[PDB]
């Protein structure tokens, strides 16, 4: 198999949930949500990751060479991380 | 003439030198000089017929010689003494061919033909350059490099400071035909190296100098590394250190590339920030362009590599001739470095 685990998973916003996309000139909301190619929101797996790597390693402070092989290093990275988020696509949302 | 020849007699011809300048007064600067020379020929009662009034004369006779002709007079012991250094900066050049595991072709007196390897090609010119110079790190033989004085034993000599020394490196295959590698290196710079001009820095001025280049060049690519920038090459002691510093220059930056410190894209991304290092004219400005371009495609977060700052403008030009040099000086340094690199593989 080309990857050896993988492990789809659902993502509850327990609170409001906010990942910007940055101010754009095109918007009208100054702090717009993060959106898709046709327009649902969504959670870039940059920010998807880069959240995630953050809360293991305070987390798991032992596991640090455990999370730094599989979601990249951070100090002097000398290859590529063996762990790959995908984009967040939004499954179902409250009415 | 006035630091030559110092003393009680310094003072004497310092005053010779000063009665010339426009078109001065003919013989009628004993006046000034004789009072120099008669109080002091009474130091000694000897004096057999000295007549002052000629003496004088005959001094200023023969400065006057030296600046209507623009040219030291020369005299056997000029010659010998510049064919016997030229003898002795054959010897220290014969240590450093072998020391970079070079292969001596033929190296009498100031000319040299060698072969290197590629590797050691770069560092062999800058102790090359200095050494010829003078100045230089520990000894080579059994002579020691003093500052423009090579010493055996005690015993100074002195070496060639002010003389330029161009050198053509040709990165050629070694399937090459050894016709056409000796004669492009013989017709790269003994017809290219009387083409070039670089902005020199003479007297607080910005003159135009053409020689001691350093010419490279790799199957078409060619690189052009001033190794004066200085126009008297060497004035005072503390001008040797900085002979050849462009050199070092492309040494630490091949040291840190070859580390993983910096991309080799380093070499490619310099286009873009060329235009602004050169338009800028600011010095404050262009330490942080070369400092951004040299960070943006580096591989780590601790490499500090400078850069001289007296090589923010130098504009090397050519006088419509087949050979294409950027006409900026950190621009040749990149094209030095892919010729070094383009070399080894």
């Amino acid at each position: 198999p080309y990857y050896a685990f993988a492990e789809p998973f659902f993502i509850h916003a327990i609170t409001h949930l906010h990942v910007g996309s940055g101010s754009s000139v095109e918007e009208e909301i100054d702090l717009p949500f993060q959106r898709d190619e046709l327009g649902y929101p969504t959670i870039y797996a940059s920010s998807l990751k880069g959240a995630i790597k953050s809360f293991l390693l305070k987390e798991f402070p032992d596991k640090r060479d455990v999370i730094y092989k599989v979601l990249g290093e951070d100090e002097n990275p000398e290859e590529a991380s063996l762990g790959t988020f995908l984009d967040a696509i939004l499954f179902a949302i409250p009415s | 003439l006035v630091n030559a020849g110092s003393g009680s007699i310094v003072d004497y011809v310092k005053t010779v030198l000063k009665c010339i300048r426009e078109n001065l007064n003919k013989c009628s600067c004993a006046e000034k000089i004789y009072s120099n020379e008669v109080a002091k020929v009474m130091f000694r009662v000897n004096v057999e017929k000295a007549n002052v009034e000629e003496e004088v004369k005959n001094s200023l006779e023969y400065f006057e010689t030296i600046l209507n002709e623009g040219r030291i007079i020369v005299t056997p012991a000029w010659h010998v003494s510049i064919s016997s250094a030229l003898n002795r900066g054959l010897l220290v050049e014969l240590e450093l061919v072998n020391k970079h595991k070079g292969f001596v072709i033929y190296a009498g007196g100031d000319d040299l033909l060698a072969m290197l390897p590629v590797d050691e090609v770069l560092d062999f010119i800058k102790e090359s350059r200095r050494a010829f110079a003078g100045f230089g790190t520990e000894k080579l033989g059994n002579m020691c490099l003093e500052n423009g004085f090579v010493r055996i034993n005690n015993a100074y000599y002195p070496s060639l400071p002010i003389v330029g020394r161009s050198y053509s490196v040709i990165i050629a295959h070694y399937a090459d035909p050894l016709f056409f590698v000796i004669n492009d290196s013989y017709n790269l710079l003994e017809e290219g190296k009387e083409i070039i001009r670089y902005r020199v820095m003479y007297n607080g001025e910005y003159k135009d100098a053409k020689k001691d280049v350093a010419i490279f060049r790799y199957q078409g690519l060619t690189s052009v590394i001033p190794l004066s920038l200085k126009r008297p090459i060497v004035s005072s002691v503390s001008d040797f250190n900085e002979i050849a510093s462009i050199i070092d220059v492309i040494l630490e930056l091949k040291k840190r590339i070859d580390e993983g410190r910096i991309s080799v894209s380093l070499l490619y991304d310099y286009e873009k920030y060329k235009h602004l290092i050169v338009a800028s004219d600011e010095k404050y400005l262009t330490e942080f362009l070369v400092k951004d371009w040299i960070k943006r495609n580096s591989l780590r977060k601790h490499v500090e590599f400078t850069i001289d700052e007296k090589l923010y403008g130098v504009r090397l030009t050519i006088e419509n001739y087949p050979i294409k040099i950027p006409n900026d000086l950190i621009s040749n340094i990149v094209y030095t470095l892919r010729i070094i690199y383009g070399g080894e593989k």
